[PDB]
């Protein structure tokens, strides 16, 4: 479980957009620095830049 | 905001 430190606007069809303060769960973080995440806040799923979030 | 990481490679 992670919290967004910045807003992030999707740059690909596979990305997850989010706002600062959103809480996210990692679905898969085994493929690189982009993690597949699910927003606990919005219910959406997609890739996020791992340096935009912090553990909670 | 931080620079974005490179996209994942296969």
């Amino acid at each position: 479980t992670f919290v967004a430190l910045y807003d992030y606007e999707s740059r690909t069809e596979e990305d997850l957009s989010f706002k600062k303060g959103e809480r996210l769960q990692i679905v898969n973080n085994t493929e690189g620095d982009w993690w597949l995440a699910h927003s606990l806040t919005t219910g959406r799923t997609g890739y996020i830049p791992s340096n935009y979030v912090a553990p909670s | 905001a931080p620079p974005l990481p490179p996209r994942n490679r296969p």
